[PDB]
């Protein structure tokens, strides 16, 4: 992809005690047009990992197809081995870098959340193959808006409860809806625990607009 | 850069600076710009560092394989032609590289200039690099085929020195090699700061 | 159109002692005007005797790292011995030049011990040009680190000073000092400093802290 | 392409220039003069763009002469140099900039011999010896190698010969003959043209 | 870059009751050196010096016009100029050419003519002032100079330690830059005297 | 630049970092970005340094003339008009993003002024390379009619977010509190960043620097 | 921006979103895009913030002086004509789409459009801004002559809501203004007050 | 500027201001000049010898170029003006025309200047 | 162009304009944009004529062979998937906006969008083409779940009419197709048959 078409904006991620939570709105934008206001930008890659994606939605659908096939292929063997979140992250890094080096990138920026062997995983992957691990992640405008909030909390309290992380996420999605012109008040939250991956349905964000009546004074 | 080489009665004198820059920044002053291809074959080095190093190293490999295959030592003309042919296949692709192949041959003292552009010419004296003009000045004003050994050393060393004086991209230390019939010998490696004290006062 | 490169910052340093070799780097991974992570060391342990520092474009850093690992394994399978430091340097040169017309945007400094136990540094350019050094800096704050080490380790521009060989302790404090100073001026350098010391005993890892702005 | 050279001695200034006026691939003049008498003891060696050279040089010249007429005494070589540098620097960011590189030779009754070097960007710098043009790249080093602050005018002329001969050897441009003049306490003296019997 | 055309380096350091200012001596055009004695530091009165790095022409021109305005100032007013005042003057002079700027980054170092209080500042090419208590640098090798200064400078230095510090900074920074060098000059100025030295430096 | 401004119950809090950069190098570790306009009006500057300086100085001067002739305390709308009209006349060529805050006879007023000449009157604003982070802090933890210390905490928090999250900002946090009868120009309100202490002595002893030429000159 | 103005019997109704963006970032999620030019003359701004603000200020100035000099309530057509002159004269230097609307003792409620060209035309209703593209059809199928004041109010409310929903450059809050002989009734629709529409499910 | 007619015609057809200027010339120190075969000589009278005044700084004989010299009689300041403008013209002639200057030419220039000042406003 | 497809209970309704332009000239004022891929599978074309025609042909080929090889009525999702594969694989070389819709014994009436990206998504209703921009608001405010076949017919008719009225690249005639288990009912609305709306007068 040389020119991205229908795209999705920010994707958030944060680790918590015994799991990882990820958020992303359900909007596919055709430029400034909110064209497809009901699409999932979060995929369940097996039971230990999960993926959120920013950028061109078609390329994300491609990666979704490919990853799904890989997981099926592995699940067919039943040899007692499965793809760890770190492994999926490594593969995705390899793929994105491979496409980058072919001068034909997959126009995506992705956040992989996971929980395996009692450890919480959170990985970031560029379209150029820039990848890393962090306790909190934010793509697109989130990286300018949500990430500062996330780091503020995590440097004052490294370990969060699931409810705490969920609250943080909700507030960040609110900020993003306020300031990101290509976002949408309809998002999804996915969670990895030892119980597996769970994607919660269409959520809305409460909005305050009292500062509308502060024109004069 | 600022390498130079000239052939006289007693062999082939080769000299160079050691500065390596990355823009205006001086990345190194300890660069061996005279590659030892064979114990009888030397190769100066100017332009793209990686390009020169890689291609002259490959040249050395090729010359070694030639030595093993033909049970004899490669000639200067053949080495220079080998390098020139290798480089020519990449003409236009952006290899920056200007080198001198020096040695002693069955035809006596041999000196060739080989470009990344495609040049390959034999000659008495040669100067290659950003400071080549400055070196050319003093070298030409002091050259003779009937130069005695120490005189040739002085001429080369001084030429590289003056070159480093005027050329902003040349400096570090003047390195000097002498190619004789029984092989080459590492003559000297004087820092410019010392040569300043020697030449001025 | 589309650019396959992005500068991710990072500074890198290696010092060679008589019986040791230090390879240090900041831990900041950034992009544009933003911080990707504060926990991203640029140091990679290759062998018990050899540590590599890679700065620049993170994609090429990761890729080149994994490649070097794989080829280390290959050499081990092929010759029943581990790669000597200088050998890794030469190999790295060829690998870097293999992309002469689509380079890895990576500044590489190799620090370790030679076959005589002595310390050795090897500094690289993105396309394979390398040389052996006693001390070298690379990465964003390189121009800030180099001049002090030229003065303090090379004893340059100093009249009637003694040429006492660099001890591990003094070298360590020198590293910490130049990195602390670099964190003041370079915006790509900060967060934390990881230092890797390589001796006959093996590889120690220390972690000093740098400012977070 | 044009070549200028200046060598300052203890009590004199020796200056020389090429005699070629060329356009395209042909020499159109073999006796071109690049020097401009501004005072009885000041020479201005100007070189560069087509009309810019003569225009600027003559402007400066007539202004110096105007100073002489208005005041009854001539400008010092230094005052002259800073005058030309002021003019050239003022037009640098204007609509009509003069693309000229220049040397200024002079003798003062107080300060003695003086040689000045000027970039087209109007950066003025005093020097024991200087040169302009591509030929400079081949001659300056030679001047570094053999120049001494106490050099006699005979030795200076010989050094100049070494330079010009080097031009005959390495330079790809023709440049067969050279204008040579000297300046001392007795003003400007024309010397025999250094020439090389090519054809 | 336009600034890199001539190259050069200028630095100023603070002391106890003294101040220091240094600069390289090379006048070159791109890669060729023309002069080894090029003045880049000019006295704007007793115990007040300015040092301009950048495009040589604009160095000389800014220096000259600044001396013009300065002379007129010290004539209209019956006093020597204060360091802050000189700084604002330079700032104004540079900003007058906001959309056609001189390509030079001035560095002012001096002592308050009334008091003795040390003073160092630097400015943009468009005349944005910046006063510091330690050091200021401007030139093609600014990063190197920052590197040295951040590691060598101590607070209350005597006129001898200040000299050694600024000298080592200048020398070792300049020696890692190809277009800066060919000698270094240092002015160490104090209430009683001014000491001018040229250092032993590399000439390559 | 990571400035900001907020409006609380009794007045206005202005914040700013102190990092000034040239290229990707920190040139000034302590730069005052909160400027005096009138005794009751201050203005934070982000963008082209010299532009913010000269602009803020000029408008301050004109306002001094204004109040000198009127005999009253300057209004914020006046500074806003002058700034926006000047900036608009230059069509953005003056790189000056501004946060204008002050207390009037009409109360507290806070404007954001973009270099193209457009202004926004809002209860809270942010400008600079670190403005997104600060604005996130505001959007998260702002409430109308805050108390002074609360607002100071909020603004300093915003500026802090800018400092740690933006490579363009750093160093100290400067505040400026302006109420109907007080002006707290707190310079170093917080020094959250400190240079590490030297671990060695690289002091050069007298004599280590070789000298070629010396000349002493006595003064008075 | 999405701006709108509809004409009823005794006056006009104005409406606008409140989103102001630089790039994809929202520099002001609560902009007042309805600007008073005179007692009963308002204008709706779209395009460059600086440009529209400057022009609005200048026109307010000129029209103020003009109305004082005539000692009469300024004709809406006159304000529209000042805007027209400015926008046409400097069409190559301005990015402005304006809708001048208001009440006037001689011609009653009037709505005029001054698009980026610099032309001027009176309309029964007018829409502008980036979001206007998404509501041309709705506004075409919903408009009915003889609408009451409240009907026009609801009309612009719905249209603006739809546009804001679809356009990314539009959003935030809905600002409405009712202008008649009585005066100016301004109000703000926020959150649940903003009209909602059934989004497709299965 | 000062748009006022100063030199005008009188009812008898005279230009009074010009005549007055001529009377101002009449009060000037005598200045004679003769033309010879290979030499030309100019001499000026009553130099107002005060013996406390530097003779050099009050000379009534000035060179315009290497080719042309000139003496005067009348208001010395005006003469300074005219002389300087004449010198400037002498140089400009060399600038626009390679050849130097003829005596007739510079004379014509000075004369034209004076006349221009007899017919200009203010 | 301006295409549209709405899903009702027992099937789908397709609609399109008939204008095909090269530059500002109308090369065909009566295009057939609804292209049959299979017995009960149609697609709506927008973008490059050559591209969409070629792709439609290829997909008809592939789907024909596939349905023969399976001996079963082809799933609409399958046709949409073939279109998706082609449009995604050659996204940098194709200018195509497609709406694949039809009936299918396993999933009933289905509507899928394949925009220029190459992505694919099922929708209750879908619009595309240059004119679609002008009817987003109307289509948002008018859509109601549980519409009858005739209701959907009238719906697409009105929407297309509005779009054609506003969009210059759209116009000509309205082509409609009703697809269900029964079969395919195609019809053409021309002239006075095309829905009209009140244009503002005074
Ligand atoms: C709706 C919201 C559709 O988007 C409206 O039309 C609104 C209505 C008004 C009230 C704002 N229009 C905008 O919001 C407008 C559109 C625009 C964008 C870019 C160029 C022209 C028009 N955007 C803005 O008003 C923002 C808001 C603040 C004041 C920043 N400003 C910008 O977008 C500016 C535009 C100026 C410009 C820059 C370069 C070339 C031409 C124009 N952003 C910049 O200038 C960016 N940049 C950094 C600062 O200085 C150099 C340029
Ligand atoms: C639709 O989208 C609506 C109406 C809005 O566009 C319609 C409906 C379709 C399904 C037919 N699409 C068009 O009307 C379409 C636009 C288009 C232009 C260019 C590329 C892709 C799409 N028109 C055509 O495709 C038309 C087909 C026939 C000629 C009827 N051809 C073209 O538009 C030419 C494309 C060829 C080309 C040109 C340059 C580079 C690569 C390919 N465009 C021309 O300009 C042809 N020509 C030369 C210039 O003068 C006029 C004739
Ligand atoms: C890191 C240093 C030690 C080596 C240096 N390398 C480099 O400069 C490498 C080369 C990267 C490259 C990419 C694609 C294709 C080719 C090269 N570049 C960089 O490391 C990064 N920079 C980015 C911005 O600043 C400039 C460079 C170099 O080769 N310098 C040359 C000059 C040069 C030639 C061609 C391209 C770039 C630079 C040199 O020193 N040449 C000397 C001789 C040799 C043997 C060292 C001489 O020429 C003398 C000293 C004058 O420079
Ligand atoms: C050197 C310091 C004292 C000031 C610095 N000045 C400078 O950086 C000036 C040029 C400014 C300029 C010139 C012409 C046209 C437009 C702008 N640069 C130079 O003088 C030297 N160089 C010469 C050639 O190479 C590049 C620069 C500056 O203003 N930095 C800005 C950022 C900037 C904007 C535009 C151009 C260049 C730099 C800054 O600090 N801005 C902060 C606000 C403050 C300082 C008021 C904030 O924005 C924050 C910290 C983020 O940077």
């Amino acid at each position: 992809t040389q020119n991205p078409m229908v795209t999705g904006t920010s994707v958030l991620g944060v680790k918590f005690e015994g799991g990882v939570v990820i958020a992303a709105d359900m909007l596919g934008s055709y430029g400034s047009l909110a064209r497809f206001r009901n699409i999932s930008r979060i995929m369940r890659v097996n039971n230990s990992t999960m993926l959120g994606a920013s950028g061109d939605y078609a390329d994300f659908q491609y990666l979704k197809q490919v990853l799904g096939q890989m997981v099926i292929d592995e699940e067919l063997l039943g040899d007692g081995h499965s793809y760890s979140p770190r492994a999926i992250h490594s593969w995705l890094t390899r793929a994105m870098y491979s496409r980058r080096s072919k001068m034909n990138p997959l126009w995506n920026t992705m956040v992989i959340g996971g929980y395996a062997d009692g450890e919480s995983f959170l990985g970031y992957v560029d379209m150029l193959g820039v990848a890393y691990e962090a306790p909190s992640l934010a793509t697109g405008y989130g990286a300018y808006l949500a990430q500062p909030l996330l780091r503020e909390v995590l440097e004052k309290q490294p370990v969060l409860s699931q409810t705490e992380a969920r609250d943080l996420v909700e507030r960040c999605m609110r900020v993003l809806y306020y300031r990101d012109a290509r976002s949408y008040n309809r998002f999804q939250i996915a969670t990895v625990t030892e119980k597996g991956v769970e994607i919660e349905g269409p959520l809305s964000t409460e909005t305050n607009w009292d500062i509308a009546h502060m024109i004069s004074g | 850069t600022t390498t130079l080489a000239f052939k006289f009665r007693h062999g082939v004198i080769v000299a160079a600076d050691s500065r390596a820059t990355a823009g205006a920044y001086i990345a190194s002053q300890t660069v061996k710009k005279v590659i030892e291809i064979n114990p009888y074959l030397l190769g100066t080095m100017a332009g793209g560092a990686a390009d020169c190093s890689f291609w002259e190293r490959l040249l050395a490999r090729q010359c070694r394989i030639y030595e093993l295959r033909n049970k004899e030592r490669i000639s200067v003309a053949a080495a220079s032609k080998l390098l020139a042919n290798m480089v020519y296949q990449y003409k236009g692709m952006g290899l920056s590289m200007g080198t001198m192949i020096c040695g002693w041959d069955k035809r006596g003292p041999g000196l060739y200039y080989v470009d990344s552009e495609g040049n390959r010419i034999s000659g008495a004296t040669f100067s290659v690099g950003s400071g080549s003009v400055y070196a050319y000045g003093v070298m030409d004003r002091g050259y003779s085929y009937d130069l005695e050994v120490e005189q040739a050393y002085d001429l080369a060393r001084r030429a590289i020195y003056q070159a480093t004086y005027r050329d902003a991209y040349s400096g570090g230390a003047v390195n000097l090699y002498h190619v004789r019939e029984d092989g080459w010998i590492r003559v000297s490696s004087d820092n410019v700061a010392d040569l300043h004290e020697k030449y001025s006062g | 159109r589309f650019s396959p490169y992005v500068f991710n910052g990072g500074t890198i340093l290696a010092i060679a002692g008589e019986d040791f070799a230090i390879v240090a780097s900041d831990t900041r991974l950034s992009e544009g005007f933003s911080i990707h992570t504060r926990d991203s060391p640029k140091c990679y342990k290759l062998t018990d005797k050899t540590v590599i520092g890679c700065s620049g474009f993170h994609g090429d850093c990761l890729t080149l790292t994994k490649i070097i690992e794989a080829r280390l394994k290959m050499y081990k399978h092929s010759n029943n011995k581990a790669m000597t430091t200088g050998a890794i340097a030469a190999m790295l040169s060829t690998i870097l030049y293999s992309r002469r017309f689509f380079p890895y945007y990576v500044y590489n400094i190799i620090g370790g011990l030679d076959e005589e136990g002595k310390g050795a540094v090897y500094s690289f350019d993105p396309v394979g040009s390398y040389q052996r050094d006693s001390f070298k800096a690379g990465g964003s704050a390189s121009a800030m680190l180099q001049p002090l080490l030229d003065n303090q380790v090379g004893f340059k521009n100093m009249q009637n000073v003694e040429h006492v060989p660099l001890s591990l302790d003094r070298a360590m404090r020198l590293v910490k000092d130049v990195f602390i100073s670099a964190a003041e001026r370079d915006v790509y350098t900060g967060d934390a400093l990881r230092i890797c010391i390589v001796t006959k005993e093996g590889i120690r890892e220390e972690t000093v802290s740098l400012r977070k702005d | 392409m044009e070549y200028l050279i200046g060598i300052q001695g203890p009590d004199y200034v020796l200056v020389a220039s090429d005699r070629v006026a060329a356009s395209n691939i042909v020499q159109m003049k073999d006796d071109h003069d690049k020097m401009f008498k501004m005072s009885e003891k000041i020479l201005l060696l100007c070189v560069g763009e087509a009309g810019d050279t003569v225009q600027f040089a003559e402007y400066i010249q007539k202004n110096v002469q105007l100073y002489k007429m208005r005041n009854g005494y001539e400008l010092s070589p230094t005052a002259a140099a800073n005058f030309t540098r002021r003019n050239l620097a003022d037009c640098l960011r204007s609509r009509t900039p003069y693309h000229v590189n220049l040397l200024l030779a002079g003798y003062d009754e107080h300060e003695g011999p003086a040689l000045y070097y000027m970039d087209y960007l109007a950066a003025l710098a005093k020097a024991p010896f200087a040169a302009h043009g591509y030929g400079a790249f081949l001659t300056l080093s030679i001047l570094d190698r053999y120049y001494t602050p106490t050099i006699s005018r005979e030795r200076a002329v010989e050094l100049l010969r070494k330079c010009l001969e080097e031009l005959q050897k390495r330079f790809i441009l023709n440049l067969p003959t050279f204008s040579v003049r000297i300046i001392d306490k007795n003003g400007i003296h024309d010397l025999d043209n250094i020439s090389f019997p090519k054809q | 870059s336009i600034m890199s055309y001539n190259g050069g380096a200028v630095m100023a350091m603070k002391g106890k009751n003294c101040v220091a200012i240094a600069a390289d001596r090379r006048f070159g055009i791109q890669a060729q050196m023309v002069t080894t004695d090029f003045q880049k530091i000019f006295p704007m009165g007793d115990r007040l010096y300015i040092g301009l790095a950048g495009l040589a022409t604009d160095v000389q021109t800014v220096a000259q016009r600044l001396k013009f305005r300065l002379n007129l100032y010290e004539l209209k007013e019956g006093r020597q100029i204060k360091p802050y005042t000189l700084m604002s003057m330079v700032a104004n002079l540079l900003y007058e050419k906001r959309f056609g700027p001189y390509y030079t980054e001035p560095v002012i170092a001096g002592l308050d003519p009334k008091t003795f209080k040390p003073f160092i500042c630097s400015l943009d090419l468009i005349g944005c002032p910046m006063v510091t208590d330690d050091f200021v640098v401007s030139g093609t090798c600014a990063e190197q100079m920052y590197g040295m200064c951040e590691s060598l400078w101590e607070p209350n230095m005597d006129p001898d330690h200040l000299f050694e510090t600024i000298s080592q900074a200048m020398l070792n920074a300049v020696d890692r830059d190809a277009v800066s060098g060919m000698g270094v000059i240092v002015h160490i100025i104090e209430k009683d005297k001014i000491t001018t030295r040229t250092l032993k430096a590399r000439m390559d | 630049t990571t400035i900001a401004g907020v409006v609380y119950k009794d007045g206005i809090v202005l914040g700013a970092d102190t990092r000034a950069t040239e290229g990707m190098v920190v040139a000034d570790k302590n730069c005052s970005k909160i400027h005096f306009i009138s005794p009751n009006i201050y203005c934070c500057g982000a963008g082209t340094a010299a532009d913010t300086d000269m602009t803020t100085q000029l408008i301050s001067s004109n306002l001094e003339l204004h109040s000198l002739s009127t005999g009253r305390l300057p209004r914020v709308v006046t500074a806003n008009r002058m700034l926006k009209q000047m900036l608009f006349r230059y069509q953005g060529y003056i790189g000056a993003a501004l946060v204008l805050g002050g207390v009037d006879v009409t109360g507290p007023h806070l404007y954001s002024i973009y270099p193209h000449g457009s202004t926004d009157k809002l209860p809270y604003v942010t400008m600079g390379s670190g403005s997104l982070a600060a604005m996130a802090v505001f959007e998260d933890k702002f409430r109308p009619d805050m108390e002074e210390e609360e607002a100071k905490n909020l603004v300093s928090e915003a500026i802090a977010a800018g400092i740690f999250n933006d490579l363009g900002s750093g160093s100290n946090i400067d505040l400026c509190v302006i109420s109907k009868n007080k002006l707290d120009f707190l310079r170093p309100y917080t020094v959250p960043n400190k240079k590490g202490t030297r671990l060695g002595r690289y002091r050069c002893e007298k004599g280590t620097t070789a000298v070629l030429t010396e000349k002493i000159t006595p003064l008075e | 921006t999405t701006i709108m103005a509809v004409q009823f019997d005794g006056g006009v109704v104005l409406g606008a979103d409140s989103r102001t963006t630089t790039g994809s970032y929202i520099a002001n999620r609560v902009t007042d895009k309805l600007t008073p030019i005179h007692d009963r003359i308002f204008c709706c701004r779209s395009g460059s913030a600086a440009d529209t603000q400057a022009v609005a200020d200048a026109v307010t100035y000129q029209l103020g002086f003009h109305s004082i000099e005539l000692n009469e309530p300024p004709l809406v057509h006159t304000a529209a004509s000042l805007f027209k002159e400015m926008c046409y004269r400097y069409r190559e230097d301005l990015m402005a789409g304006i809708i001048i609307a208001g009440w006037d003792p001689q011609e009653g409620g009037q709505v005029y459009s001054v698009p980026m060209g610099g032309m001027m035309v009176r309309q029964s209703f007018a829409i502008g801004g980036s979001g206007s593209s998404y509501i041309y059809g709705y506004v075409d199928a919903t408009y009915r002559e003889g609408m009451t004041k409240e009907e026009c109010l609801q009309f612009t409310a719905n249209a603006l809501a739809l546009a804001m929903e679809r356009d990314g450059s539009s959003g935030g809050v809905i600002r409405l203004a009712a202008i008649a002989e009585s005066g100016v009734e301004r109000q703000v629709l926020l959150g649940d007050q903003i009209p909602k529409f059934a989004v497709a499910t299965l | 500027s000062y748009d006022r007619a100063i030199t005008v015609f009188s009812p008898d057809g005279h230009l009074f201001q010009v005549e007055y200027a001529q009377e101002a010339v009449k009060k000037g120190s005598t200045a004679v000049g003769v033309r010879g075969r290979d030499i030309v000589v100019l001499g000026v009278e009553k130099k107002s010898v005060a013996k406390l005044q530097d003779e050099r700084t009050v000379r009534k004989i000035c060179a315009l170029d290497d080719n042309v010299c000139m003496a005067f009689a009348g208001l010395t300041a005006d003469a300074r003006i005219v002389i300087n403008r004449a010198r400037v013209e002498c140089q400009s002639h060399r600038l626009t025309v390679e050849d130097p200057v003829t005596v007739e030419y510079i004379t014509r220039y000075i004369a034209s200047l004076k006349q221009r000042y007899t017919q200009s406003n203010g």
